[PDB]
């Protein structure tokens, strides 16, 4: 939601990191993307892809995930 | 009775057999029906034990081959001396050894390769050499190109003598097997004559030629102004000026008043402050003492006069409750098998080469070699590689003896038999220790890498964290530092300053300073132990299971060098003692590569450097090793990536050859993997297709093309692997050190 | 003289050596819980676990991630308990897989014998880890290794 | 962009290797010469020698000369 | 080769120094120096004695790929008979070790088959290849831009 | 095909398929593969001789 | 009980419990007559 | 176990029987070859798959073939 | 922005898919 505003400046985050082996330096080093917890920055381009498709809110992505779970079932 | 007996004109010198390749072998004399014959010719060229069953013939062939090798070595030495005389800047280096880079090779200006004639110095441009020949000659007392020309002449004459001796002792007077099987006489003569008289003659040369010439050179006298060695020999007054004890004569020697010679025979230790090398007056005493020791040792064995020992009696007498018969039969094994002797001698020669590398860097023996960093690194790594190869060859020839010349009838309940009978315990225990060392030596590096990458730098195995201090090595270093005056009372300085002491600096450059051991040193030493133990595991397992195993009860029948025993039993690939040598050679490459990398980084980071007017020394890398050598990332970045800059930025310079060889060695190393990862069937089928293409044009060789044998493919892969890896390290080391030194 | 065939059988894959067949070796092995005579498979496991958890507590306590913390000893004990549970699971799966349900009368090579052994090992291991935890928490020498 | 390009090129190479591997498996298992009496497939098998030899020649051609030019420049 | 070409050309264009590629792509030393050596700096500095950053994970995976690649070399160069004669001794040791012969394998421990070893070495080689280049590409691109 | 005659091999599994050899002997006893053919080219196994049937060999001109 | 606790609740499960149980059950299955 | 088979190209040289480290191949009577003998594989359960029989075979492609099949203790040559 | 109720609905759908996956795995194993 904060990437669709300034996509050329915001780094897209893939998912959060929860590793009980990280030290405080590692947590601080990985806390980026404007979030407040260690994260991975996506390199798959799914952000750009979905933005182009027409996804704007997190609710759109959540609805898509629900539909794909239903389709897998 | 030890006596001389020869056969006169056993073989007629004729070219008839030069035109009959494979004559030495019954299977090969027939002719090349396939291309495998070409490779077999070379593979079996020097396997005299497979040409004939005559131990006399094999021994004569070996003797003449040794003469040929000595002639080749003398030609090599004469070439080096002649190049020093004619294509070198040796005189300029003598005038100013700390400013002009030694060089004795010049390239021709053909395709722009004249760039390799770099500005070494002394108005001379050529290829910088890292063999230490200039320092050897300076220590010897050579001060002219005329003397080097005479040295080259002597080398050429000795090469001619050696080749003539080989021909004479094969074709004119070939000694018999009774002559060859004189171990007592052959050891007495070697020990006393060869070694003892060699070091005695060298002590005489050092006392009469090297010592005064080097004394004046260190005093600063010009090489042209220094008198000549024969002048020193005949003018006892001139030598009595430099070493005032020559006015006394040899009366002190013959009266045991040896203290009179303390001026030129002294137990001083340390390094010469001017040259940075060992005291030649210490080396003269060293060699004199060695001559006495060897001449005494060479009087131990019985030859013709009753006095002496018999090695058979000694061996048979040495046995205990855990070893049954003990050393019984070993004398016969060693005087009937050349391969056992070759294995022992190769193992000892390789270990000696390694020891020589270590001792020649911590106690630079030649003048101005310590501050010639390219020479030190090159010699250390070169001798390490020779040692590793010799050890692997010792394993190979132990396996060859086990397959060929081992007889259970003559080896019953002796040490060899008992080793074979409990080989399983040895290999299992060595396997466990190898796994334990691998874990607790490399998993430490992996742990450090993971902690540094997680930011838990306080959980690492470092001097600033959990510590692994080599307390035992530090204790030994302290002992050696304090020994002068305490446990070696009549020695003025420590044997090596590496143990501890003051920095020795020549030309505002460190020659040798204390080497401090910490956590990184502990880790790298235990990794050395791991690699050595794994190499030993491979080689010893192959040697012990050469004859038989639970998998292949009849392996000696297959031989020492066979591809496999088929895809049965699950697959019996690489089961022979040859394939053990193959894998152990891979692992020797690993071991020596780690050792030489350790040497390079440690010496560039904590020993070598330039000393400022403050008395402080700034090293080439500046303490990188202590905090970077504890992680594989540290080795990748601060050693390989950091130090490869010199070799990768060598284009357009006199090290452009090093850059090109870097790339070519990479190419060959990769090219080896084609042979190592592949098999013969694919290539034989590809050759079938290519032969169809050739036949479609109504032509094809009468010698049918065949893919390399399985063993030959493995050998080619290993040879290219070793050449590529060692050449990469060669270019990297030489470029880096010649750029920063 | 000192090395001979095993059990006077020259063709068995073993040798009679001082380490393998000495009087001290035989006495020690025969007196260890795994071999002592009379012990039920449960008592063997009890003794072995008592012995093993005790030394397990130490490495975790003095080299674990929370070793420089106030909770180092409790963390070490809880990691010891976790490893003990994992090893008890290993023992249980090994017992169910290797030994079939035939009854050889609790010889430690039976389903019932191995079940008793693993139960005793778990109990003894947890008990020994707890005992080591108590001793370390109450004795300064053990917390400082003599410093 | 670099990640996506590398990803899809590696996937492409894997898929091509798999396609050829399964062609070979078909030849081993499912090929019926009597059914494929002198059709394109049987002709491929007929002049496999020519195909393989010319492929080897073009490979050697390319390799020799590309590597030679690179080494000349070096 | 394909991805090296793509990545180097695009990196040079992105930084605007396409001349670097145009001039150094003609010899292999150019690739080794101005592409691999030059662009590996941020990746190998992901973590260092002086700290760490987010590229530490990619540096770790870089070394991980190197490790597994070299491990695959084991299976590809060393073949079965050696390991089968070694595992025989290991089985002997386990059977004759007291306090450990109480435990017994249910499947006879054997060395890997020939085809199995080829496959395992190939898998290790491929994983090292892919992970090493993934780390290099992503970390170098992220550290340069 | 007679003795000392050049015959081209027609056995597909043969190393000498569509190759010429010399007939060394023809056994009339009634064995499965009477003719014996000698070749100058050695096979992979190293044998330059083999036994063929009369339908797997054709005389050359 | 918020969603922020789910990572800490699950990662140990998916990474130690699920693998341990799967390995034990698979071991029992593969070694079974 | 491995499947060992013999074909009519057999000439009765017996080298396959003499080369077998186990005892899997034996000579039996035959009329299709001059020697009057043919190889047979009665004890195929003892075969290990070494293919020594295949190596010691002089006929254009082998009269004896070993097809490696299911593995047992004897086939794998496991002394433990 | 994604609520716990939304995550719980997603988890329920995931559980349904897991049950169906187990059913399919059994049917394929047969
Ligand atoms: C959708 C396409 C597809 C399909 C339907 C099949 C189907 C088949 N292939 Mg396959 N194949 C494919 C693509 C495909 N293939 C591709 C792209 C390739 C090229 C790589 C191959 C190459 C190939 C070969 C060479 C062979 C097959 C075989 C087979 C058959 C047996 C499968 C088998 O043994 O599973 C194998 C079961 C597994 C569980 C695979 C284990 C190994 C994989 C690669 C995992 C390794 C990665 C590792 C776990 C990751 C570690 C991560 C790290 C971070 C730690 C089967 C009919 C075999 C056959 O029967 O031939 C007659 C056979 O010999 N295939
Ligand atoms: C991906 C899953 C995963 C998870 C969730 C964890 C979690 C943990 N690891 Mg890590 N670890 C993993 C994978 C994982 N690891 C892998 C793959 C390896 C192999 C390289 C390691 C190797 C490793 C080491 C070498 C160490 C850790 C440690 C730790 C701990 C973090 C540091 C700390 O202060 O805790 C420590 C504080 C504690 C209070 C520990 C309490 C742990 C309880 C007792 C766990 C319960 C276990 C359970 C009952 C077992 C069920 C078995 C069943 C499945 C059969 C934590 C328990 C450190 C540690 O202390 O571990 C004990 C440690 O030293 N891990
Ligand atoms: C055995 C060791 C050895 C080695 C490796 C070399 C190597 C070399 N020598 Mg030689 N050289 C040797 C022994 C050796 N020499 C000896 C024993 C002598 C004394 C007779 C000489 C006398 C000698 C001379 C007089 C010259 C060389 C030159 C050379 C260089 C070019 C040779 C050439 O291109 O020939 C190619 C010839 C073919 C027939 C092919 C080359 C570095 C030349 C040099 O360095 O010029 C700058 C040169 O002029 N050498
Ligand atoms: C084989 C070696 C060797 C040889 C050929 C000579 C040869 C000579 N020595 Mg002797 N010398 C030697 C070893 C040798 N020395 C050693 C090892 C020592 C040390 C103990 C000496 C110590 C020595 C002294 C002190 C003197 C000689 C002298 C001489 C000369 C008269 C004898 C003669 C040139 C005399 C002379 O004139 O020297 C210049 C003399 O005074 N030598
Ligand atoms: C004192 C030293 C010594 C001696 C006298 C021998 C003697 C022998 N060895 Mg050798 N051996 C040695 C050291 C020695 N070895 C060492 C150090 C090793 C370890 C690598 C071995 C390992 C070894 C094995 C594993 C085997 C032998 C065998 C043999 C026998 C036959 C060798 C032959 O025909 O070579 C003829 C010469 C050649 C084939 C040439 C080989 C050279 C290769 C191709 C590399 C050369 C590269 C060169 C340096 C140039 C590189 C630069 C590039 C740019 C061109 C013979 C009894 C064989 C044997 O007994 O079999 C029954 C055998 O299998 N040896
Ligand atoms: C850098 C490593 C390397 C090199 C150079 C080659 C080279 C080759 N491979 Mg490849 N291969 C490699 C690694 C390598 N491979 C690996 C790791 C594997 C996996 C096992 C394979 C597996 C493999 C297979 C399965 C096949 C190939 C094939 C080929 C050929 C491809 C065509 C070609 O480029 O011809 C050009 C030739 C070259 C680039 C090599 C020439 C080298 C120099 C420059 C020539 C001059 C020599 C010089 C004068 C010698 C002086 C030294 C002397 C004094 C000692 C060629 C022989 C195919 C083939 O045979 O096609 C015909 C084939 O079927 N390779
Ligand atoms: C296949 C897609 C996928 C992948 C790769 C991941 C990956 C991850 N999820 Mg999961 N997740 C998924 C789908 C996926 N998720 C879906 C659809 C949901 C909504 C129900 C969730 C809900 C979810 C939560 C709430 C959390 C994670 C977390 C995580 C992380 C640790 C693993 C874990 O705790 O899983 C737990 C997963 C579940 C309890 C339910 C989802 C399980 C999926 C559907 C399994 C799919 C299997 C796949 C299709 C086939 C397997 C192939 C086989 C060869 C192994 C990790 C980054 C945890 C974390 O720490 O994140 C940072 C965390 O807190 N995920
Ligand atoms: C050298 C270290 C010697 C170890 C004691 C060994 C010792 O000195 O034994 C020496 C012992 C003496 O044997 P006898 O007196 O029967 O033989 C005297 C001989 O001179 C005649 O053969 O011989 C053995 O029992 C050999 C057993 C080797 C023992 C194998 C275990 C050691 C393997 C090497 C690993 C050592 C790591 C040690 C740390
Ligand atoms: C081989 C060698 C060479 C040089 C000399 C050296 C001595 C080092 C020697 C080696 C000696 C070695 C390795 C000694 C190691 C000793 C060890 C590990 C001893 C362990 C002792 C264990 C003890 C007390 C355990 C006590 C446990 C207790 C009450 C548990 C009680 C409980 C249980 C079991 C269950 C319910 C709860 C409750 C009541 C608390
Ligand atoms: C359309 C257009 C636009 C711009 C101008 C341009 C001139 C380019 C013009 C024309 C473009 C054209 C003609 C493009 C041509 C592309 C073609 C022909 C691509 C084909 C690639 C072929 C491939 C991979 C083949 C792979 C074959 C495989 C695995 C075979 C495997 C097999 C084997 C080994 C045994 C038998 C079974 C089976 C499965 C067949
Ligand atoms: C490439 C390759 C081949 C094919 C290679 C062959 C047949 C080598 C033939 C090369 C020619 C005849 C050598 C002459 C040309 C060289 C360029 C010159 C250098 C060699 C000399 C110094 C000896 C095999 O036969 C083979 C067999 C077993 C395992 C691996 C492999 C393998 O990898
Ligand atoms: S070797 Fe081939 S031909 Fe000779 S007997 Fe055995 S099978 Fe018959
Ligand atoms: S394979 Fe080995 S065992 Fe089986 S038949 Fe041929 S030779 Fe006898």
């Amino acid at each position: 939601e904060q990437w669709v505003l300034n996509p050329l400046k915001v780094k897209p985050v893939a998912h959060a990191i929860w590793d009980p082996h990280f030290g405080q330096p590692a947590v601080k080093a990985f806390t980026k993307g404007g979030v407040f917890y260690p994260v991975n920055i996506a390199t798959s381009g799914v952000y750009h892809w979905w933005y182009t498709i027409g996804m704007r809110t997190n609710n759109d992505l959540y609805a898509g995930s629900l539909f794909l779970l239903f389709l897998s079932g | 009775k030890v006596s001389i007996t020869v056969d006169k004109d056993p073989v007629a010198t004729s070219f008839e057999k030069w035109a009959q390749p494979g004559h030495f072998s019954r299977t090969l004399a027939k002719g090349p029906k396939t291309t495998t014959w070409i490779w077999n010719l070379h593979a079996d060229a020097h396997d005299f034990d497979s040409h004939t069953s005559s131990l006399e013939d094999i021994s004569r062939k070996i003797f003449s081959a040794h003469f040929g090798q000595l002639s080749i070595i003398f030609l090599w030495l004469s070439g080096m001396y002649f190049h020093g005389a004619r294509f070198s800047n040796y005189s300029a280096w003598l005038s100013n050894p700390t400013a002009v880079k030694p060089s004795a090779q010049v390239v021709w200006p053909i395709v722009g390769q004249e760039v390799l004639n770099g500005d070494v110095g002394g108005g001379f441009q050529g290829v910088q050499i890292t063999s230490g020949f200039f320092q050897i000659w300076r220590a010897s007392g050579i001060t002219s190109e005329v003397e080097l020309y005479w040295c080259a002449l002597a080398g050429l004459l000795m090469s001619g003598l050696m080749i003539f001796a080989g021909w004479f002792h094969y074709h004119k007077a070939a000694p018999k097997l009774e002559w060859f099987q004189n171990a007592e006489s052959m050891l007495n003569h070697h020990l006393s004559g060869l070694l003892g008289l060699g070091c005695l003659s060298w002590a005489g040369h050092q006392i009469h030629v090297s010592l005064p010439i080097n004394k004046l050179l260190d005093a600063g006298v010009a090489p042209q102004e220094i008198p000549l060695p024969h002048e020193f020999l005949v003018n006892r007054d001139l030598m009595a000026q430099l070493y005032p004890s020559f006015s006394k004569g040899l009366v002190p020697f013959f009266t045991l008043n040896w203290s009179e010679y303390s001026d030129f025979l002294t137990f001083k230790g340390g390094l010469n402050p001017v040259t940075g090398g060992l005291w030649l007056s210490d080396t003269a005493h060293h060699h004199l003492a060695l001559a006495v020791l060897f001449i005494v040792a060479g009087h131990m064995y019985r030859t013709n006069w009753g006095i002496g020992h018999s090695m058979k009696e000694i061996l048979e007498a040495h046995k205990g409750p855990f070893t049954g018969e003990g050393h019984k039969g070993l004398y016969e094994v060693l005087i009937t098998s050349w391969h056992a002797q070759l294995s022992i001698n190769l193992a000892m020669l390789g270990s000696l080469s390694i020891i020589i590398a270590h001792h020649m860097y911590a106690m630079p023996p030649y003048p101005y070699i310590a501050t010639d960093y390219p020479t030190q690194l090159s010699l250390f790594t070169h001798h390490m590689w020779i040692g590793g190869f010799c050890v692997c060859g010792a394993a190979a020839h132990a396996g060859i003896f086990m397959v060929r010349d081992y007889n259970p009838a003559q080896n019953y309940n002796n040490l060899l038999d008992r080793v074979i009978r409990h080989r399983d315990a040895i290999i299992s225990h060595l396997n466990w220790i190898c796994i334990f060392l691998g874990f607790h030596s490399f998993g430490l590096y992996i742990h450090n890498d993971t902690m540094r990458a997680l930011g838990r730098t306080q959980d690492m195995f470092s001097d600033t964290a959990i510590q692994l201090k080599p307390v035992f090595a530090q204790w030994v270093q302290n002992i050696h530092t304090v020994a002068p005056g305490n446990t070696t009372p009549n020695a003025l300085a420590t044997a090596s300053y590496a143990f501890g002491g003051n920095v020795v600096s020549v030309g505002n450059k460190v020659a040798m300073m204390p080497i401090s051991l910490g956590t990184a040193d502990f880790m790298v030493h235990h990794i050395h132990a791991f690699t050595i133990h794994v190499t030993v595991l491979i080689l010893l397992k192959g040697v012990l299971f050469s004859r038989n195993s639970r998998l292949i009860p009849d392996k000696a029948n297959l031989g020492f060098r066979f591809p496999c025993d088929g895809p049965g039993r699950g697959g019996t690939c690489q089961s022979s003692a040859w394939d053990s040598v193959f894998l152990g050679l891979f692992w020797m490459y690993n071991c020596i590569s780690v050792v030489i990398f350790h040497f390079s980084w440690k010496m560039q980071s904590d020993v070598w450097g330039t000393v400022q007017a403050d008395n402080t020394v700034t090293h080439i890398t500046g303490g990188n090793f202590a905090q970077s050598a504890i992680t594989i990332n540290g080795w990748l970045r601060d050693f390989l990536w950091a130090q490869a800059s010199q070799v990768i930025q060598s284009y357009g310079s006199s090290l452009s050859a090093y850059g090109l060889i870097f790339l070519g060695a990479h190419f060959i190393w990769a090219f080896s993997l084609m042979f190592l990862f592949s098999g013969r069937g694919y290539w034989q089928e590809l050759i079938e297709s290519v032969v169809w293409a050739h036949n479609k044009l109504n032509f094809a060789p009468a010698i049918q093309p065949r893919a390399l044998s399985i063993t030959q493919g493995r050998a080619v892969g290993l040879a290219h692997y070793l050449l590529g890896g060692i050449g990469t390290t060669w270019a990297f080391f030489l470029a880096r050190i010649i750029s920063v030194g | 003289q000192f090395v001979k065939p095993y059990n006077d059988d020259p063709f068995v894959g073993n040798l009679a050596t001082p380490v393998s067949t000495s009087s001290f070796t035989r006495s020690f092995l025969s007196n260890l819980p795994a071999y002592r005579s009379g012990l039920s498979p449960l008592l063997r496991g009890l003794e072995i676990g008592m012995t093993h958890g005790y030394f397990l507590v130490g490495p975790f306590y003095k080299l674990g991630p929370l070793r420089n913390s106030d909770v180092a000893l409790i963390s070490g004990l809880f990691s010891s308990i976790g490893l003990i549970i994992i090893l008890a699971a290993c023992l249980a799966i090994y017992g169910v897989v290797s030994f079939n349900e035939d009854d050889n009368t609790d010889s430690l090579q039976t389903s019932r014998g191995w079940k008793q052994f693993t139960s005793g090992w778990l109990v003894g291991s947890i008990g020994g880890a707890s005992f080591a935890y108590i001793l370390i928490s109450n004795i300064v020498f053990l917390q400082t290794s003599g410093l | 962009q670099a990640a996506l390009y590398t990803h899809h090129q590696y996937i492409a190479g894997f898929l091509m290797v798999g396609a050829f591997a399964h062609g070979a498996i078909f030849f081993v298992r499912d090929y019926d010469p009597e059914q494929n009496k002198n059709n394109v497939l049987a002709r491929m098998l007929e002049h496999k020698e020519a195909i393989i030899s010319h492929l080897s020649w073009v490979s050697l051609f390319l390799g020799f000369h590309t590597l030679g030019l690179y080494i000349h420049n070096d | 080769w394909v991805t090296f070409y793509w990545h180097w050309k695009h990196v040079t264009i992105w930084q605007g120094n396409a001349g670097q590629f145009n001039e150094s792509s003609t010899y292999i030393m150019g690739w080794l120096r101005d592409y691999l050596w030059l662009n590996s700096s941020p990746l190998i500095n992901g973590y260092n004695p002086f700290g760490m950053n987010s590229l530490a994970v990619w540096a770790w995976m870089f070394l991980f790929g190197h490790l597994i690649w070299a491990t695959g070399f084991m299976f590809l160069i060393s073949w079965r008979g050696y390991w089968q004669e070694l595992i025989e001794t290991l089985a002997w040791a386990h059977e004759r070790t007291p306090l450990a012969n109480l435990v017994r394998w249910k499947d006879k421990p054997v060395a890997l088959s020939i085809v199995q070893a080829r496959l395992v070495g190939l898998i290790h080689f491929t994983v090292g290849y892919v992970f090493t280049y993934a780390a290099f590409v992503i970390a170098s691109t992220t550290g340069k831009f | 095909v007679k003795r000392g005659s050049q015959v081209r091999i027609l056995r597909k599994e043969s190393y000498w398929y569509q190759d010429v050899g010399t007939v060394a002997t023809i056994d009339t006893s009634g064995i499965r593969y009477p003719v014996v053919v000698r070749f100058e080219k050695v096979s992979y196994s190293g044998v330059n001789t083999n036994n063929f049937s009369l339908d797997e060999v054709v005389e050359v001109v | 009980m918020t969603a922020a606790y789910l990572p800490s609740i699950l990662v140990p499960l998916i990474g130690l419990i699920f693998p341990g149980f799967v390995m034990g059950f698979a071991f029992i299955y593969i070694e079974q007559e | 176990s491995h499947a060992v088979k013999v074909y009519d190209t057999c000439i009765g040289c017996t080298q396959c029987v003499r080369a077998c480290p186990c005892d899997v191949l034996e000579m039996v009577s035959w009329d299709g070859c001059k020697a009057g003998q043919i190889a047979s594989a009665p004890r195929t359960e003892d075969c290990i798959g070494c293919k020594r029989c295949e190596t010691a075979c002089p006929t254009d492609f082998l009269s004896v073939r070993v097809y490696l099949g299911g593995e047992t203790t004897r086939s794998m040559g496991l002394a433990y | 922005m994604i609520s716990d109720t939304q995550i719980f609905v997603a988890l329920i759908l995931a559980l349904v898919s897991l049950v169906l996956a187990i059913r399919l795995g059994t049917a394929l194993y047969q």
